[PDB]
């Protein structure tokens, strides 16, 4: 069971996340943290050319199965 | 309570297994576009040991494959015991020999990744043929004496078995405890496994999760189907 | 009155459904849902060695009274 999405960096690295349509962007960043050790404040997620906000869900953004999110880290 | 948003992690940690399981069966189901009525922190109160364990997620969910039936077997046994090719061969043989499906139609079934999926009967036949391991199965809520105590009804049903496989058949997605940053819910139409260690601690293993998590048996949603090796 | 068919799992469990020849496979899956709590997307129905499609009727498949359909759940 379950829905998968992809998260792709500019490095080219791509990872598969296990998600639900009801997942908030907050929980998605937490899943990236679990896999890669990157805290959410160092994550910028982009889909359809827009920066995603933490309180909205994948379904809110029309992110569906096998969609690709773009991850660019926020290093300052 | 009536409103669970006041329960603290500490209160939940002091609860019995049956009290924790009642929180799961009452509040852990996600809504259609939002999480359940239990937070990550509250669910973390249901975790027992966070110490190093030799038990691991041997099989993570692979990209594009609905093969949790295989993953749960391998996680239950803590080995790469059932390969993909044998998983798919044994499955196809069932449709071929028992359901009269042609070779061409069986191959379409195996190869259509989005439409693929098996059930507890296929699982039982795989376990019998490949490993000579009989099983019994029951919904947790149908177990003898479950109404009196979910924890003990499940313990008594499992007996001395070292592993169990769990099928979430139905429409509900359950938030579950996780020893990590994210919530990894038990999604609908999906297999997971649990493995018992030497201290009789049970470790919950979702191929879609990040790490094993030590939870009481009563944490398993009561509508789920338990498969128990005999 | 009425026509009955059987739905048999690999577990061996067999159930009797009340149907009409005009029933779509969609409505048959809905009847299995009412009895067993299994949503249609977790149902694969097989008859005469073929997976049945939702938009066709029992009559379209020549499923007659006391025919046995095979149910295998789609768990992923």
């Amino acid at each position: 069971g379950g829905m998968q999405i992809f998260v792709k960096t500019l490095t080219g690295k791509t990872i598969t996340l296990e998600v639900e349509p009801s997942d908030t962007i907050e929980n998605v960043k937490a899943k990236i943290q679990d896999k890669e050790g990157i805290p959410p404040d160092q994550q910028r997620l982009i889909f359809a050319g827009k920066q995603l906000e933490d309180g909205r869900t994948l379904s809110d953004y029309n992110i569906q199965k096998e969609s690709t999110l773009h991850l660019v880290l926020r290093l300052r | 309570p009536m409103n669970p948003q006041w329960l603290t992690e500490e209160q939940i940690k002091k609860m019995s297994p049956d009290e924790q399981g009642n929180l799961i069966d009452t509040y852990a189901a996600r809504k259609i576009n939002a999480a359940s009525d239990l937070t990550h922190a509250q669910l973390r109160g249901m975790i027992g040991s966070t110490a190093a364990s030799h038990i691991a997620i041997v099989n993570a969910q692979e990209t594009g494959l609905g093969h949790a039936g295989r993953y749960a077997i391998n996680n239950a046994l803590q080995q790469e015991a059932l390969s993909q090719n044998e998983f798919l061969s044994l499955t196809g043989q069932i449709f071929s020999n028992q359901l009269g499906m042609s070779l061409a139609d069986v191959k379409n079934l195996i190869q259509n990744q989005d439409d693929f999926g098996i059930d507890t009967g296929v699982l039982a036949q795989i376990l019998k043929q490949k490993f000579n391991q009989p099983v019994k199965e029951s919904k947790i809520c149908d177990l003898p004496d479950c109404a009196l105590s979910k924890q003990q009804a499940v313990e008594n049903y499992i007996g001395k078995a070292k592993w169990v496989i769990v099928a979430n058949i139905g429409t509900e997605v359950f938030d579950m405890p996780s020893s990590t940053h994210a919530v990894y819910p038990l999604t609908r139409g999906h297999f997971v496994a649990l493995r018992r260690d030497a201290d009789n601690r049970w470790w919950y293993l979702d191929s879609r999760g990040k790490n094993p998590v030590n939870i009481a048996l009563a944490i398993i949603p009561r509508t789920c189907t338990l498969i128990v090796p005999l």
